[PDB]
């Protein structure tokens, strides 16, 4: 019987690992805590506010890409998932039940 | 009872490798202490989490791409840096030893020996000491089959209040005449 023959694992960002708990479920429970926008401060450092946050964020969740890309991934997977769209449409459902 | 034995350097046959073996000699020639590395650091840019290199050899390779399973785990090829802060050296010198002129036999040239003195024993060889020094004597690779061979340092043995103890002289007399008498007391 066959004696082994390799192959190449590979890895890849993927909706069942953004949804873990590390995923989206981290936004929303540090998003509204740590990016605060303010009147007192310029544009460039409030965009630099919410960006830092998100970018620390994808980092922690998927450490391979560039921010520009994991930006690009999400959009993309977002456009092209019913899970994640289930659990988007159940954000705003949550809310709209509010 | 082979370490306690004092060898001349030319009796150290090349069936005593391996082994804790004391040698009889006369240090020719010390290097400055140098900083051998015995665990390379290295800090990850893209993870954080260093990675560590233990050093065996007279060379070592620098790593590069993360091993470590925080970027493995996510294929992510970050990149290895040195550190030296975080690595740890130890404190090498070399030193060589070379047989007394009573342990060289009739028309021989006087032959020496590469010693290797790592940690706190470093700097307790000077040139010039008459010392015993026991250590393991060992191969390097570079020939082909001819080995480099060194001596690793163990141990050392050398073998070679005032200001009320002056007044013994003072109070003894006679100070300039026997002072000057006891240079090269032998001499008329
Ligand atoms: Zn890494």
């Amino acid at each position: 019987a066959i004696t082994a023959r390799k192959r190449r694992p590979q890895v890849k960002l993927t909706a069942e690992k953004l949804l873990s708990d590390k995923g989206l479920p981290y936004v929303l429970k540090n998003a509204h805590k740590r990016i605060r926008i303010s009147s007192k401060k310029n544009s460039y450092d409030n965009l630099s506010n919410i960006i830092q946050f998100y970018q620390l964020w994808a980092h922690e969740l998927f450490p391979k890409a560039k921010f520009k890309d994991f930006m690009k991934i999400c959009q993309t997977v977002g456009k092209t998932d019913p899970v994640l769209r289930e659990y988007r449409v159940s954000l705003f459902r949550d809310e709209m039940g509010m | 009872a082979i370490s306690s034995k004092p060898l001349s350097v030319r009796q150290i046959k090349g069936d005593f490798l391996g082994q804790l073996i004391t040698v009889r000699g006369i240090i020719t020639r010390v290097s400055d202490v140098k900083p051998a590395v015995e665990v390379i650091a290295y800090t990850c840019d893209q993870c954080g989490y260093e990675v560590f290199q233990e050093v065996n050899s007279r060379t070592f390779t620098p790593l590069s791409e993360c091993t470590s399973e925080e970027c493995s785990q996510n294929q992510t090829k970050g990149q290895l840096f040195m550190s030296t802060r975080a690595s740890k050296f130890s404190a090498f010198q070399e030193c060589k030893i070379q047989e007394l002129s009573q342990q060289v036999p009739v028309g021989h040239i006087p032959r020496s020996l590469n010693i290797h003195v790592n940690g706190t024993l470093v700097r307790s060889l000077s040139p010039g000491d008459i010392v015993d020094v026991t250590g393991i004597f060992l191969p390097a690779p570079y020939a082909g089959l001819l080995t480099e061979t060194y001596l690793e340092a163990q141990f050392v043995r050398q073998h070679k209040d005032v200001e009320e103890r002056v007044m013994e002289l003072i109070t003894s007399g006679d100070v300039y005449n026997r002072l000057a008498k006891s240079i090269a007391p032998e001499i008329y």
